[PDB]
């Protein structure tokens, strides 16, 4: 039956990149499993040890792989007891595995190892290992396993509350090439995130945008749903409203409602509505950590309030602004607006004794400097997109040789004939 | 046909409710009976959520089985006595019958295979017209864009200007079915000269649409030129008493009233389908225009002048302009301290710049997106 | 902003064509590897 | 083309029969060449010269416009040829003018011509003061 | 009616006239080009999904 | 590759709302977007434009 | 390990073997181009004579009337049959060799040419109202007679 | 084994260097030449040729033209022939004995 | 923060943490501060009970000030961070000052007292002298206004050219 594929997957045991292909179908090789089918590996094979292991649960280059099949078997079987214990025995063996090809195989392994895990002994005792061989493999120069492991420990720091440790972690990190775009986006995701929590937004949008690009599609939804959640947040904090065509894309539109209820709060610049909404959806926003990002917006909302009150009025008595923004005192106002001015938002001045804001003009109509930068930046993008496509596109290249000898001879003959004539 | 009206009334029943349980619903059902329809009855019941009389459904399906049986049989007799141009016709009655039975896929396939025949033009073209017709009926989109391209070719080759006009009526109505009113302007506005395609709706309805969209997306001197001075409208625009009253109110600087008729017609759009939720886009815009048109002759004017004109309170008026100013959709700016409003003219560049960048970004996002795909 | 841009489109289109040649190529080669 | 030779296509006249070919080379000097280099050089006051702007604008407005009509051409060729081969291709493109070499070639002028003009100004403003 | 491009100031009883002539053609053709391209991209991708 | 993606998705979450969304999983898009916002304003305005002016009639 | 793993660090350098890999092709491609324009002297080799095949025969040699001159019975190219060669079709004749260089595509047909010269409106039914009974009769006398002569 | 292999590889590292740096050379000297072969062939055009009207093109780099002398041949078209401009019957520049389309 | 229930209790926590955050504000280290927020991310954390003092204290100066100053008065339910108060207080005023310098050139002295939260009239010109503000009989000038200069002449052609050059490299190097 289906175990043939497991044997066919073993036909990928020849050498090198076969494993890659071997893994691909093996991704879906876990569709069918039986405990008796487990005995298949018992018949497939050290051998005695393997058999013993199989019994407990319920060539080497494929030994690690069949251990993968054991993990997959257990984890997917819900049973954590044997699954958990097995990992400790399987993870160790495969880990210390004095093989280079095995590192690639173990990544799928580590990907599960952390996963099922719960706490300290897993966050802490299991983390010390991931960093250990992380260094080992780092010297072993296996790109894939490295990147994966790095991602796992990052995800650990963020299951924890420690952004700094992960940040300075990045500071000493160099990431490698040859990757899997999914892992690549896992990285860019975590990166963008911690990069954001530290307040620096404008570089977070970058890494998360890449997390959108480099991510695959098929059905990899929840990652997109989640990220976007962070995407919308960053776009919002940075002060740039996202377009509706965002809150309505796919099945995720049912989870983005909170953020779709934030922008309606933010764009309007009405604080009370905002706050009320935060109370409304708070619990919903806590299931991820986007919350404490969102609670920062109280600044941005008010910025918006001020900027709108400015564009729509040439001069306003402080009284009225304080009424539109619901705030307690005028004295509060001119602190807020005095602040807005310094930030290059309003371009006004304030008449204090009469207490009304009076507002700057668009003499800055055709700045010319603005559009230029935007234009310049764009051009570099088109170029790169044209350079990368010329360096990649540039790769059935063979079977070359015009001219000829047979024909040449014929030509010569013809010439000779002509001469004779 | 299939008669659109079924669909329009269906949408009517959907409405914000409104229930009712009035003319509409029983109008529909009444045209289920005489139409022995089915694919609705489950489709509609599952949508509206109000099924009953499992017997009626069975009767309708039965008679349907009878006639589909019959047409199938007729076709069988042709296969032995073809009758090329004939066979295709019995098919046209087949898929057509799927239209009376309002089943999409079926008439679809039926028609298609009839194209492999068809051969002529009215069959290979007009049949397509009906195929898309279904599109209009279901509230689809692409299903049409791909067929209006087909007919487009069939007309570009030869044909005449009689089919091209219906065609522009369909394309136009479609354009209205989206936010694309500009394209519908010229299309529909030019559809007044000829309109044999009563298939969809009557003439005065159409009239109200072409006048609506015209008022919306035409310039002031070309409004006066192509609509206010519409030989085909004067006789019709006298037949009505709503849109026209608004159209005139604008053109002639009689604002304050313009508003009332505007609200009226708005309350008449949410009822239609071609607009559905566009009733919110239309009025928004029709607010701006007037505000725009009112200022254009002033470098400064006082609120109370405006509010007085339109006949609303200041505070509400200010509150309205505040919507349009920050978006640079209106070249005003306000001074509330003195209750005054001055107008800052815009620069051509400022317009395109904002538009160019927006467009460029849309193309960039699409370029990159699919870039990565083809890259991997 | 137009020249550079549209030009990039032209490279992109060309890249697409290349991927077409490769895809078709491996299909026929791997085909032949049968016999 | 040059030929030097002495007695005893061309074989019709007995290249080798009545006469025979020789070989040729050229005595040179590092200067000679140096004169010749300036052959396809420019002028002096050149490099700082800024062609009539207004007139230039027409190239970008007129050039871009001409391209616009092409933009659709490229669209129609991709949506069409999208479903064909190269032999069928020769029938299409030996006939008419594919808009591919037009957009790429057309962009060439706008690119460099604009960059030179943009660059020239950048220097005249700062330099000449 | 867009005849002469100016504006009335009723405060001072004045009439201003302007000399408009900025609606630039270049930028217009550039925007139009973006439209034709935005159609070509879609059609280009319509072949990619098929070749990929 | 798809499997890898799926795995990544799984790691990032599960999820609660995401699962529900998936279960729910249509429609179109029309052309362009922004900004929707609230509704029932225009007539509301007129309802008030009356009332306003009616209040101003009351004025 | 010390020097052991060392070999790996440099062993992976094989990456440079591929890029150059991209080079060769990338480089070999030019060589064809630069060399391709060298055989341009080929254009000088000679010319090609289109011809009008009268018909083929036995003994192996196509019977042909070229163009200005007249009929020649001449051998074919080895790359074509005698059988794949029909009557009324263009084919590259080796100019001086007066053997088939290759067989050009299409011939143009004569009956089609006659029909073109006549130019008799290509009319589809759906455009003649008031001509059914006839049509029926016509169908009876033509369409039916052909569709199913078995009737 | 290393002192024979780990050391015998350094050569290799240079092989890619010996060739990696030279490889660019062929790319570079080819491009300059690329302009030569294109220009050098200019002679093909000459000056005293025999105008012909274009007829049909069998396919890529070929076609049948008419000779003003009454000949009508399958001839070869120079890579330069800015094709696009090849309606259905052009007055055409013909090489004489190479007899091909200039 | 270590796994335990009897280990993390001491209310010296609740006061101490808040004290720490407030320290971070006092030193104007915002990075460290928000990093700490992400750390503490105490899920089962109602509103912020005591901890709203430093948080809220931060959010409001993300903008307004009057609300913040109010927080300064509300720490006296608190500890020696009063000293920090006297830090933060000054740390705010310069801001307003540094704000109002560019805001508008003209203030009546009583209004400066209104802004900077003085309970004294003389503390004003104390501060303004310390700020070097020329004062005219209760009415201060902050001139110059602005030097809307740099009409582009150094990075307009010297940068773009290289840009151009680059761009053209971007065009050239593209090979």
């Amino acid at each position: 039956a289906a175990a043939a594929e497991h044997s066919q997957r073993e036909l990928d045991t020849v050498t090198l990149e076969d494993i890659k292909e071997h893994v691909k179908q093996l991704e879906k090789a876990v569709s069918g499993k039986e405990p008796r089918f487990v005995l298949r590996a018992l018949r497939m094979l050290t051998s005695r040890r393997l058999n013993h292991y199989v019994l407990y649960k319920a060539l080497p280059e494929v030994e690690a792989y069949l251990q993968l099949l054991v993990v997959i078997f257990m984890m997917n079987s819900k049973r954590y007891k044997e699954a958990q214990k097995i990992s400790d025995d399987l993870m160790q063996k495969i880990s210390t595995q004095n093989r280079r090809a095995l590192d690639l195989v173990a990544a799928k392994c580590y990907y599960y190892h952390a996963r099922v895990y719960e706490f300290l002994d897993k966050l802490d005792v299991v983390r010390s290992f991931l960093h250990a061989r992380l260094r080992t493999a780092t010297l072993r120069h296996d790109a894939d396993g490295q990147a994966t492991l790095l991602n796992l420990l990052l995800r650990n720091y963020l299951h924890y509350s420690l952004y700094d440790q992960a940040e300075k972690l990045v500071s000493k990190s160099v990431f490698p090439e040859q990757a899997n775009n999914n892992e690549w986006a896992r990285y860019l995701y975590y990166t963008g995130r911690i990069k954001a929590i530290q307040l620096e937004y404008s570089e977070a949008r970058r890494t998360m945008t890449n997390a959108l690009r480099k991510a695959p599609q098929h059905t990899a939804v929840g990652f997109k749903q989640t990220v976007h959640k962070l995407l919308i947040v960053v776009e919002l904090l940075l002060g740039e409203i996202p377009d509706r065509l965002q809150f309505r894309q796919p099945s995720l539109k049912r989870s983005l409602m909170p953020y779709f209820l934030l922008t309606q709060a933010v764009r309007t610049g009405n604080l009370a509505k905002f706050n009320q909404v935060l109370d409304q959806f708070g619990e919903k926003f806590q299931a991820d950590g986007t919350y404490t990002l969102i609670i920062r917006l109280r600044h941005n909302v008010i910025k918006t309030g001020v900027r709108m009150i400015s564009l729509s009025y040439s001069r306003i008595s402080l009284a009225d602004i304080a009424q539109k923004l619901q705030l307690d005192s005028p004295e509060d106002a001119e602190f807020i607006v005095a602040k807005a001015i310094r930030d290059g938002v309003i371009e006004a001045s304030i008449n204090h004794e009469k207490g009304y804001v009076q507002s700057k003009e668009m003499i800055d109509i055709y700045s010319t400097r603005e559009p230029q930068l935007a234009f310049h930046q764009r051009i570099s993008f088109c170029l790169d997109i044209h350079n990368m496509s010329v360096k990649a596109m540039r790769f059935s290249y063979n079977k070359d040789l015009e001219s000829a000898e047979e024909r040449r001879e014929r030509e010569q003959q013809d010439l000779e004939f002509a001469k004779e004539m | 046909n299939p008669d659109l009206r079924i669909a329009q009334l269906r949408f009517l029943l959907s409405l914000p409710e409104h229930r009712g349980d009035a003319a509409v619903r029983d109008e529909l059902m009444a045209a289920v009976r005489d139409n022995n329809m089915a694919p609705y009855y489950e489709a509609l019941c599952k949508s509206l959520d109000w099924q009953i009389d499992v017997d009626l459904l069975n009767k309708m399906k039965k008679a349907n089985e009878d006639e589909l049986k019959r047409l199938d049989e007729e076709l069988e007799d042709a296969e032995k006595n073809l009758g090329e141009s004939e066979i295709r016709d019995a098919m046209m009655a087949k898929a057509e019958y799927l239209c009376r039975i309002g089943d999409k896929e079926g008439a679809l396939t039926a028609f298609r295979k009839t194209y492999d025949k068809t051969v002529a033009l009215g069959h290979r073209l007009d049949i397509v017209f009906y195929l898309l017709r279904i599109g209009l009926f279901y509230m689809d989109n692409d299903l049409i864009t791909r067929n209006t391209e087909k007919a487009k070719s069939l007309i570009e080759e030869g044909g005449d200007w009689d089919r091209r006009n219906r065609l522009k009526v369909y394309q136009g109505l479609y354009c209205v079915a989206i936010r694309d009113f500009k394209q519908a302007a010229e299309l529909f506005l030019d559809t007044v000269s000829t309109f044999t395609s009563y298939e969809l709706m009557d003439y005065k309805t159409f009239v109200t649409y072409t006048v609506y969209v015209s008022m919306i997306a035409l310039e002031r001197p070309d409004l006066r030129e192509k609509v206010i001075k519409g030989a085909e409208i004067l006789e019709v625009l006298h037949s009505l008493p709503a849109v026209r009253q608004y159209l005139f109110s604008l053109y002639e600087c009689r604002y304050s009233v313009f508003f009332q008729s505007l609200a009226v017609v708005e309350q008449e759009m949410k009822k239609d389908w071609l607009f559905a939720p566009h009733y919110r886009y239309y009025v928004r815009e029709m607010r701006i225009h007037a505000y725009s048109q009112l200022l254009e002759s002033y470098r400064s004017l006082t609120l109370g002048y405006m509010a007085e004109a339109f006949g609303v309170g200041v505070e509400f008026i200010d509150q309205e302009l505040s919507r349009f100013i920050a978006a640079g959709r209106l070249h005003c700016k306000i001074d509330k301290v003195n209750e005054i409003v001055e107008t800052n003219r815009p620069d051509s560049k400022n317009w395109q710049y904002q538009e160019t960048i927006k467009k460029g970004d849309l193309l960039l996002n699409r370029v990159q997106k699919l870039s990565r795909v083809i890259n991997m | 902003y137009l020249a550079s841009l549209i030009r990039s489109v032209v490279a992109l289109h060309n890249l697409i064509n290349n991927k077409i040649a490769n895809r078709d190529a491996e299909k026929k080669e791997g085909q032949e590897k049968e016999e | 083309v040059i030929d030097a030779f002495r007695l005893i296509q061309a074989l019709i006249h007995g290249l080798n029969r009545h006469y025979y070919s020789i070989t040729i080379n050229y005595r040179k000097n590092e200067l000679e060449q140096k004169m010749l280099l300036n052959l396809h050089k420019k002028s002096w006051m050149e490099g700082l010269t800024l062609q009539d702007y207004s007139e230039h604008c027409k190239h970008n407005e007129s050039v871009v416009k001409e391209m616009l009509e092409l933009a659709k051409n490229y669209n129609k060729a991709v949506e069409e040829e999208d479903k064909m081969t190269p032999e069928q291709l020769a029938i299409k493109n030996v006939g008419k003018q594919d808009p591919k070499r037009h957009l790429e070639e057309h962009v060439d002028v706008l690119m460099t011509s604009n960059i030179v003009q943009c660059l020239a100004a950048m220097l005249d403003t700062v330099v000449f003061k | 009616d867009k005849k002469f491009h100016g504006i009335l100031d009723q405060g001072e009883g004045v009439l201003i006239i302007f000399d408009e002539p900025p609606v630039d053609k270049t930028y217009e053709a550039a925007l139009e080009t973006i439209q034709n391209m935005s159609k070509v991209v879609d059609s280009l991708y319509n072949k990619a999904k098929k070749l990929t | 590759e798809k499997k890898q993606p799926v795995d990544l998705g799984l790691l990032e979450e599960d999820d609660e709302f995401e699962e529900f969304p998936a279960e729910d999983w249509d429609a179109h898009v029309w052309e362009d977007n922004w900004d929707d916002d609230n509704v029932e304003d225009d007539f509301s305005n007129q309802l008030r434009a009356e009332l306003e002016k009616h209040g101003y009639k009351m004025e | 390990y010390l020097s052991k793993i060392e070999e790996l660090q440099l062993i992976v350098n094989d990456k440079s073997q591929n890029l150059r890999r991209l080079q060769a092709q990338r480089n070999e491609l030019n060589a064809k181009v630069r060399l391709l324009r060298e055989e341009l002297q080929l254009l000088q080799e000679q010319g090609s004579y289109v011809g009008e095949v009268v018909r083929a025969m036995d003994k192996k040699k196509v019977l042909v009337k070229v163009h200005p001159e007249g009929k020649f019975v001449v051998d074919v190219d080895k790359n074509i049959d005698i059988n794949d060669v029909t009557p009324n079709c263009r084919v590259a004749l080796r100019n001086d060799s007066y053997t088939l260089h290759k067989i050009l595509p299409n011939k143009v047909d004569p009956l089609v040419s006659l029909m073109m010269v006549e130019k008799v409106p290509d009319s589809t039914y759906e455009m003649i109202g008031g001509l059914d009974k006839q049509i029926k009769e016509i169908k009876e006398v033509i369409e039916l007679p052909v569709k199913h002569p078995e009737l | 084994d290393l002192y024979s292999r780990y050391k015998k590889l350094q050569q290799e590292l240079e092989f890619l260097e010996v060739q990696e740096e030279y490889i660019k050379d062929e790319q570079k000297n080819l491009k300059k030449e690329f302009l030569h072969a294109q220009e050098e062939v200019k002679r093909i055009q000459s000056i005293p040729l025999v105008i012909g009207q274009f007829l049909e093109a069998v396919d890529q780099n070929t076609a049948i033209v008419g000779s003003t002398t009454g000949s009508n041949y399958y001839v070869r078209i120079l890579s330069t022939i800015d094709r696009e401009l090849l309606k259905p019957n052009a007055s055409v520049a013909l090489h004489k004995h190479s007899n091909a389309l200039v | 923060f270590d796994y335990k229930e009897q280990l993390p209790e001491s209310a010296y926590m609740h006061q101490l943490l808040g004290l720490n955050l407030l320290f971070l504000l006092s030193q104007n280290r915002v990075a460290e501060f928000h990093t700490e927020l992400e750390r503490l991310p105490a899920k089962d954390i109602q509103t912020n009970v005591y901890i709203k003092h430093p948080v809220s204290l931060e959010q409001y100066l993300m903008e307004g000030s009057y609300n913040k100053v109010f927080l300064a008065k509300g720490n006296i339910p608190a500890e020696s961070y009063t000293f920090f108060i006297d830090i933060l207080l000054d740390t705010i005023r310069d801001e307003i000052a540094g704000c109002i310098e560019k805001a508008y050139e003209k203030i009546l002295f009583t209004e400066a007292t209104r802004i900077l939260f003085f309970n004294t009239p003389k503390k004003m010109t104390d501060y303004a002298k310390k700020r070097g503000w020329v004062l005219g009989p209760n009415n201060y000038y902050s001139f110059a206004s602005q030097q809307q200069k740099p009409e582009d002449t150094t990075i307009p052609s010297t940068e773009l050219a290289k840009q151009v050059i680059e761009y053209a490299r971007q065009l050239e190097m593209i090979v």
